[PDB]
């Protein structure tokens, strides 16, 4: 439990960075991004639109947001590594978990011998990866929107973040209150920490449970659905396909998992 | 021989409302 | 104990036998 | 027959008064023992620096020689019908209670007014019996319980009598002469300050006829004026370290001001002192033990014997728990008992405080039989209460205490209170006074 | 959880921690007042409306 | 009827395969651990020798021959009479509480 | 005489972190991500301080 | 308000005084201890007694705990070399409950294996804090070194037995040696009535009378270890006579005669004639008195010393030197009664506590079977007469003799001296 | 059950460094400029970084 809420909080400020660092360069995308994702606090009640004039640095999104942004980008990877340390202290208090889900006690082996060349060997693959990316396809993911001073007089054609926040901006596009729309959005990363209560079958893990690995794939794939449709804009059908997808993810996560579990606990004398 | 072991006068530093042998602490703990 | 007397020594002579006793809530004592 | 019931049989204490002030009570019973003794009002209380431990030496010398019995007369004399004489001198009561049969009672009052009266109090004696003092002031020094208990007093009511320790400083001993005994019994064996009891197969009438007979002859006069009078002692919260790490085990005993002998705050707190409980190594119970404390000690083997005391004397009495554990778990203890008193200071519950209720009768009730137990009771009562508090009483004051008045109780004496913790053995991880004092308040509550 | 929560004695804990737990709450409503300077609510109260 | 669905679903498990009884593979909670520790001493050497061999065969990713795998009918249920007076005594222990 | 990896405290929390920690035998590549992320972590961060200097 | 002494068909006995106290103690009585255990089974009987919270058939360790404590009263286990008592006590308002938790102890145990392992440890600290005290000690190898079996036996489990006894071991002393026919319930504030009915209800289970014992016979052993005590403890002790017959009285009217405890505390003991008899010699602390063990089958009758090392050698002989002379007819009439009397106070004053008078119903009903009212064992004592105290001094100087000594016995004079 | 200040795996380390952590009885002032260094470095970085927002 306390690594995965320290995992979810790194999670969290790891997302901040992101959305934040893409600022930096200042392109179109970049301000106009900035200005739709900041201007979401406005829907809080009350004090949101003070918020988002306290963040913007004044009426908007300019030079001040831009360096504090840049100062901030500066200041958080290293909270993500004292994190990140205390990430692992939890975890080297009771030991990794095999995926079977028994304790594996009985058969450890030390980890410098083995577990050295074996983390060597994943991150060469990623590097493989990473340096693939960079040395063919630089601009692959990035929007080449990018390209371009931002112009606040002229709105994009369409505004999107990374990929790697499309799913949360589509469930945010989902729901259409503006005030639900970011309860929804910062929802759909805090029900992390509502999985370790949520669990009710007698095995941890999913080996011997192929019904949860169905279900678990089957959330897997709503999520590429999410990201999907928040590449894609507002429109028909993408509108309907976004909402039922937005409400399959939660149902999934909430109801499906632990009915399925009760059923699986059933189904083995147990 | 543990009967030879007193506690020394604390007179010196003891505040004004404990300082009497006689009277108790408790009506002088609440202002203390 | 120390028992450097003869008063105090008075009485530590068993002369019946021994009858262990241990309770619930109560320490053991044996006579 | 039900509780109540039987609660109300309880044979009653007749209660007398001679002339002279010898308030001669008795309690009828069918058995064919009886215990009959004197309970007066002399110990470390009243003893002043000059001729602390006279009490102790008096009642040595008591049974060795008393003029009309020429010396081990009176022991063959004691001996002959079987007859157990004993005296315990604590630091505000002293008695000489004789334990033998219902017949023998006319023999036993004689000896007792032989003995508190007519004492030779022989200078040889005393030369004789100022070893033998020496020799139990090295053994109690030895007594690993009662040096700290000594040392709870000592820093307690420092500056005080109260904190003058019964037998007395091993240099008094060495000083004392006839004339500081002498003066020491003509000033405190006053017959107003006395109480003849006797339990069992004993007749109030005949009790009364053979003081009369015997104790007439006390009297109430204290020479030309010098009357002793009770000096008001005060609690002093403080600490006292006596770290000696050649010793096996570490005894720490914390207590705080509590009541007097007569004060309604008593029934209560005792019923908290009930809650939190006792505990020895060889219980049995072990992790099942409703004590909290208890409980969580024996799961992680963390003590070796803990109990709590309700020490009390005439205005004031010392409050708390004593415990003996190993080095490295002083602290912890310390953390866990002060706890528990801020549980009971802060929540308590009908439930845990109905189970006190039924320790604390069942400890009343158990401990009153047997003719020496009620004796005790009589002679202690008299004196403290100014009379023997039936059982019907007790349970009346029981049942009237809930949670809301252990609650109340518990805060005016256990919160926010500075305590007068006293420590033996190898004691280091017992955390600084500070630590203990801030640990007395609860930033929740 | 849900049942071994639900006892007699746990809503008597609740309770007796009523009181210290309710204006441990009231403590930190002040403390929130005032640090916000919410003028809201300092404006009726007297003598520090006058700073406004 | 139900009982071959219960048998297609444990067909379908996994651990029959890796030559595990069921309560092998139950999750370890303070109950559960409890109860382990509460295990005679045969039961308990062959449960951590199952769990081993287990282990070593999904660390290698072979599964555990045909023939010998654990059949329906001869899984026994060792651990769930230890398993459910440990929760009978603290559900006791909790009532108890309340 | 004793280890300076199980002495000297640096190198003693070294060795328990990751050269004498237990690890399960049958850890799949799936857990291997974590390490990559400390590394996709340093690899930023270095990364980020030389953006830091011309930007 | 007297003693109903009923006995069921099956062979319990029970026995009630409805005293009207305001608390009331129920105590089963059983013929079982150490001198039923066998050379296999050692210790056993030092686990049951400290088996009295494990998991009972209706009644968890959980439950019986937090019941007995919640109601307030207590359970004592308090155990003999061939008896081991069972009591409860509490207001008898609610003593329904603990003698059913009792009964439950008693004749309805489990024995889960986890719980006795983990118990085992209990052994051992109870063992060590027993034998604190030196006596445990003396007293234990005067057990070993004067029977060769049976009521040599120790109260606690021997060092290799120590985490070696087995449920099983404890489920066979159970129901071989816990039968009603070797049982007896005893009551103090309660009625017959519902004792009978609980009799009845519950014990009747375990029918028949057991595992018979075995005689214990003497070895005159002289078990001996330097302990390094700077107090030397001896005892040298003959076989006297079985309880419950004339030689018993005239031996426990002997022991008063030697002098057998302080009765003035802080006293010189003037009447007894073992501490007159080596106060003259030896001018250090020391203690000398009687020691009277009267077990059903046999019985112990010696002298128990405390001294220093250095004059633990005349502190033996002269006391026991003592002892000739009273067997050579050196008996005063008022001394005889004057030991009659201490004897007749002390039996009064035994059973003056309401335990007293509990663990005093409980042997007579163990042991003959027949209660008698008090005056009836004022009486027998003094039935006794000079010449059979004389034995009885006989027997015991005459007699072969077992030693037990512990401290520095550089200076102790052997059995053989 | 037991205290959360030598339990817990941070509030340990915070507990054995700074809370019950044994210092000498008689350091004097000179020793406390220790801590002021370390809040010499915390007071200073909060500052640092706010002109890290406008510079
Ligand atoms: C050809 C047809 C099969 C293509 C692969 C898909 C498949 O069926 O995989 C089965 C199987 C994975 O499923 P599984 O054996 O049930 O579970 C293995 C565990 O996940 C543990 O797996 P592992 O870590 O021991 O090795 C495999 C793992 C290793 O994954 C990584 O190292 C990370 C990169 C992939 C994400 O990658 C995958 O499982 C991904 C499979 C699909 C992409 C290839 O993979 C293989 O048999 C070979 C994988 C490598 C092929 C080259
Ligand atoms: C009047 C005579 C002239 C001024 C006193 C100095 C002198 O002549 O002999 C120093 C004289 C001899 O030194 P010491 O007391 O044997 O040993 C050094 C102290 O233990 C070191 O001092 P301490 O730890 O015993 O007591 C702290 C002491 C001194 O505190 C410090 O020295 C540290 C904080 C200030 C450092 C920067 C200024 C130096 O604070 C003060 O004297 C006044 C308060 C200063 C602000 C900090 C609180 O000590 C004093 O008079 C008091 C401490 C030094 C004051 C400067
Ligand atoms: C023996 O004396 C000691 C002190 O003071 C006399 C101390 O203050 C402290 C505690 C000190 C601090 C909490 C702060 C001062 C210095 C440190 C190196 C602590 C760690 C660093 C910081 C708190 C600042 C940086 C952290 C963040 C931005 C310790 C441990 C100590 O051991
Ligand atoms: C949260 C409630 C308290 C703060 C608040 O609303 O106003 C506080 C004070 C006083 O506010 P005020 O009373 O002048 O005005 C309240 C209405 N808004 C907030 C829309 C201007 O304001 C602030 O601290 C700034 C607003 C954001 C606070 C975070
Ligand atoms: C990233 C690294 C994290 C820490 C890894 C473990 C610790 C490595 C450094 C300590 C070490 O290995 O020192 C070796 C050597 C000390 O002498 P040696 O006899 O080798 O070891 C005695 C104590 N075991 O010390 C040396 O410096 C080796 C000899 C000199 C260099 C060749
Ligand atoms: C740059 C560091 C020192 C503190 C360590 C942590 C201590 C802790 O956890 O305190 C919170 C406490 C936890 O429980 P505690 O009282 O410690 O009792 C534990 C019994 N096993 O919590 C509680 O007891 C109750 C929960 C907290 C209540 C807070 C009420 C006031 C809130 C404002
Ligand atoms: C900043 C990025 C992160 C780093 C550097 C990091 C680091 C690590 C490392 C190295 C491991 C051990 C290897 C492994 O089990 O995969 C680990 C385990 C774990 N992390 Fe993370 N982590 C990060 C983010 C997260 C997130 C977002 C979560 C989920 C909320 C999380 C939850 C866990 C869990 C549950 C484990 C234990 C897995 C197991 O034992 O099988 N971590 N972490
Ligand atoms: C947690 C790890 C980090 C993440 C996820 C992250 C993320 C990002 C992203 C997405 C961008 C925009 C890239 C683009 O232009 O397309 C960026 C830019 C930048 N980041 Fe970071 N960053 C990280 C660490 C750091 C650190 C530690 C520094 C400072 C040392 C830093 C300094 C910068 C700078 C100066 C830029 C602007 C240059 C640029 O946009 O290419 N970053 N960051
Ligand atoms: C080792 C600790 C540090 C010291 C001793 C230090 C010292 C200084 C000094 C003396 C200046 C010049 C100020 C002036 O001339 O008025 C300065 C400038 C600056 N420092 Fe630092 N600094 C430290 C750490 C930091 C940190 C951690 C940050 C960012 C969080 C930072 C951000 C700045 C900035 C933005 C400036 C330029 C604005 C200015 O001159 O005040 N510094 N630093």
């Amino acid at each position: 439990l306390e690594t995965w809420n320290i995992g979810v909080v790194l999670l969290f400020t790891v997302m901040a960075t992101a959305f934040m660092g893409y600022v930096l360069p200042w392109g179109q995308m970049s301000f106009w991004g900035a200005t739709v994702i900041t201007n979401l606090l406005s829907a809080i009640p009350y004090i949101g639109t003070d918020l988002v004039e306290w963040i913007w640095g004044g009426f908007s999104v300019d030079k001040a947001t831009l360096t504090r942004f840049f100062a901030f980008h500066f200041i958080l990877p290293f909270i993500i590594t004292a994190l990140a340390a205390v990430h692992l202290l939890f975890l080297h208090e009771t030991g990794s978990n095999n995926p079977t889900g028994i304790s594996s006690d009985m058969d450890k082996i030390p980890f410098h011998p083995y577990y050295t060349i074996k983390d060597i060997l994943g991150a060469l693959f990623m590097m493989l990866i990473l340096l693939i990316l960079v040395l063919f396809s630089p601009d692959l993911l990035g929007d080449p929107d990018n390209y371009t001073p931002a112009n606040p007089l002229n709105t994009p054609p369409h505004i999107k973040p990374e990929w790697y926040f499309l799913f949360a901006y589509a469930i945010l596009r989902s729901i259409p209150n503006k005030l639900g729309g970011v309860l929804a959005l910062v929802a759909s990363i805090l029900i992390l920490i509502l999985m370790p209560m949520l669990h009710t079958s007698k095995q941890r893990s999913m080996m011997f449970r192929p019904l949860s690995q169905c279900l678990f794939w089957m959330l897997v794939a709503d999520l590429i659905t999410l990201t999907w449709i928040g590449g894609q804009p507002v429109e028909h059908p993408f509108i309907i396909i976004g909402q039922l997808a937005s409400i399959l993810y939660f149902l999934i996560i909430l109801v499906l998992m632990p009915i399925t579990s009760i059923i699986e606990n059933n189904l083995l004398k147990w | 021989s543990h009967t030879d072991i007193r506690v020394p006068d604390f007179s010196d530093y003891r505040r004004a409302e404990v300082l009497d042998s006689t009277k108790s602490s408790k009506e002088s703990s609440d202002a203390r | 104990r120390s028992f450097l007397c003869r008063e105090s020594l008075s009485g530590q002579a068993a002369g019946r036998p021994l009858v262990a006793s241990v309770g619930l809530n109560v320490p053991a004592s044996v006579r | 027959a039900t509780y109540a019931q039987a609660l109300q049989s309880v044979p009653e204490t007749q209660v007398s008064q001679l002339d002279n002030g010898l308030r001669v009570a008795s309690e009828q019973s069918s058995q064919p023992t009886c215990t009959v003794g004197v309970w007066i009002d002399a110990g470390s209380r009243y003893e002043n620096e000059k001729n602390n431990g006279a009490g102790y030496f008096v009642e040595h010398l008591a049974f060795k020689g008393t003029k009309n019995r020429p010396g081990s007369a009176l022991e063959k004399e004691v001996e002959s019908m079987g007859a157990h004489l004993n005296a315990y001198s604590t630091r505000e009561h002293t008695a000489y209670y004789i334990k033998a049969l219902s017949k023998d009672l006319p023999k036993a009052v004689e000896l007792l007014a032989d003995i508190v009266q007519n004492c030779s109090l022989e200078d040889s004696q005393i030369e004789k019996e100022r070893d033998v003092i020496l020799q139990e002031l090295q053994e109690n020094d030895s007594s690993m319980r009662d040096v700290v208990f000594d040392y709870l007093h000592a820093t307690a009511f420092q500056g005080t009598p109260l904190a003058q320790s019964v037998e007395g400083p091993s240099e008094n001993v060495r000083k004392l002469s006839r004339a500081d005994l002498t003066e020491y019994v003509s000033q405190h064996y006053k017959a107003p300050r006395m109480v003849l009891a006797a339990a069992g197969g004993v007749e109030h009438r005949q009790l009364l006829d053979l003081a009369q007979k015997h104790f007439s002859s006390l009297s109430g006069t204290y020479v030309e004026d010098a009357v002793p009078a009770f000096t008001p002692c005060r609690f002093t919260g403080s600490e006292i370290r006596h770290r000696d790490d050649a010793l096996p085990l570490a005894h720490v005993a914390i207590a705080v001001e509590g009541p007097g002998w007569a004060n309604p705050d008593n029934v209560p707190l005792q019923v908290a002192n009930a809650i939190i409980g006792h505990y020895d190594s060889t219980y049995g119970g072990g992790t099942h033990m409703s004590s909290t404390l208890a409980s969580v000690a024996a799961t992680r083997k963390l003590c070796q014997s803990f109990q709590t005391f309700n020490i009390c004397y005439a205005e004031t009495g010392l409050l708390g728990a004593h415990f003996v554990c190993d080095n490295m778990s002083i602290d912890d203890m310390m953390f866990f008992l002060q706890g528990q008193w801020m549980r009971l200071c802060t929540s308590a519950t009908e439930s845990e405080v109905v189970r006190g209720k039924n320790i604390l009768r069942n400890a009343l009730v158990s401990h009153l039989d047997g003719t020496t137990p009620v004796c005790e009771d009589i002679g202690r009562s008299l004196l403290t209460y100014g009379r023997r508090i039936p059982l019907a009483e007790w349970e009346s004051r029981i049942a009237e205490v809930d949670a809301s008045v252990v609650r109340e109780v518990c805060s005016k004496y256990f919160y926010d209170q500075c305590p007068a913790v006293a420590g033996l053995g190898p004691i280091e991880q017992l955390p600084d006074y500070n630590r203990i004092r801030s640990g007395m308040f609860w930033l929740r509550f | 959880m849900l049942s071994r929560f639900l006892g007699p004695r746990y809503r008597e804990l609740a309770r007796n921690w009523i009181p210290t737990a309710s204006m441990w709450g009231a403590v930190g409503a002040v403390g929130l007042v005032w640090a916000t300077d919410w003028r809201l609510i300092l404006d009726w109260v007297p003598y520090i409306n006058g700073k406004f | 009827w139900l009982e071959g669905i219960r048998k297609w679903y444990y067909n379908a498990a996994g651990f029959n395969k890796l030559g595990l009884m069921r309560d092998d593979t139950i999750y370890e909670d303070d109950d559960v651990k409890e109860a382990i520790r509460r295990l005679p001493e045969n039961l308990y050497n062959d449960r951590v020798f199952r769990i081993k061999r287990a282990l070593d065969l999904t660390m290698r990713q072979q599964i555990l021959p045909k023939e010998q795998w654990t059949k329906y009918e001869e899984d026994k249920f060792y651990l769930e009479p230890y398993l459910k007076e440990v929760i009978r005594e603290r559900k006791e222990r909790e009532e108890w509480a309340k | 005489m004793t280890n300076i990896r199980k002495s000297h405290p640096l190198m003693k929390i070294i060795n328990n972190a990751f050269i004498d920690l237990p690890a399960p035998s049958n850890i799949s590549s799936w857990w291997n991500f974590g390490s990559l992320l400390g590394i996709c972590l340093i690899l930023q961060i270095l990364t980020g301080l030389f953006l830091a200097m011309h930007y | 308000q007297d003693l109903e002494f009923t006995r069921l068909p099956n062979g319990l006995v029970i026995a009630s005084l409805e005293n009207y106290a305001p608390a009331s103690r129920i105590g089963l009585f059983i013929k079982a201890g150490s001198r039923y255990e066998d050379s296999n089974n050692l210790g056993t009987s030092h686990l049951l007694r400290l088996a009295s919270s494990l998991t009972t058939k209706g009644a968890s360790s959980f439950k019986i705990t937090r019941g007995i404590e919640a109601v307030g009263g207590k359970l004592s286990v308090t155990s003999t070399r061939e008896s081991m008592a069972y009591t409860v006590e509490c207001l008898r308002d609610d003593i329904e409950i603990l003698m059913e938790f009792l009964l439950n102890v008693t004749a309805a145990p489990e024995f889960r294996r986890w719980e006795v392992a983990a118990l085992q440890s209990q052994l051992r600290i109870d063992k060590a804090v027993a034998f604190q005290n030196p006596q445990a000690q003396v007293l234990e190898n005067l057990h070993a070194a004067a029977y060769r079996n049976a009521l040599a036996n120790s109260l606690y489990c021997p060092d290799y037995r120590i985490g070696k006894v087995t449920p099983d071991q404890l489920h066979y002393y159970v129901q071989n040696h816990f039968t009603s026919a070797r049982m007896a319930l005893i009551g103090l504030g309660v009625s017959h009535p519902v004792l009978k009915q609980v009799a009845e209800r519950f014990l009747n289970m375990r029918g028949g009378l057991g595992l018979s014992g075995a005689k214990a016979k003497y070895r005159g052993g002289e078990i001996r270890d330097q302990n390094g005590d700077s107090l030397v403890h001896a005892a040298l002790v003959a076989e006297s006579a079985a309880t419950g017959s004339a030689e018993a009285n005239a031996f426990s009217v002997l022991q008063h005669v030697l002098g057998a405890g302080p009765h003035v505390k802080r006293g010189s003991n003037a009447t007894s004639s073992l501490y007159q008899a080596v106060a003259k010699g030896v001018h250090q602390p020391f203690d000398v008195s009687a020691f009277n063990a009267s077990y059903s089958d046999s019985g112990l009758f010696g002298i128990y010393t405390i001294s220093q090392a250095a004059s633990a050698g005349d502190v033996i002989k002269s006391a026991y030197d003592q002892v000739k002379t009273i067997a050579q007819g050196n008996l005063s009439n008022t001394d005889v009664q004057a030991a009659k009397n201490k004897l007749k106070a002390g039996y009064l004053m035994s059973v003056e506590s309401s335990e007293g008078f509990l663990d005093e119903v409980g042997s007579q009903a163990l042991v003959a079977g027949s209660y008698v009212q008090p005056s009836t064992v004022l009486q027998q004592i003094d039935s006794v007469a000079d010449a059979d105290v004389i034995n009885a001094a006989k027997k015991f100087v005459s007699g072969r003799k077992s030693m037990a000594a512990s401290g520095n016995l550089g200076h102790t004079p052997f059995v053989d001296e």
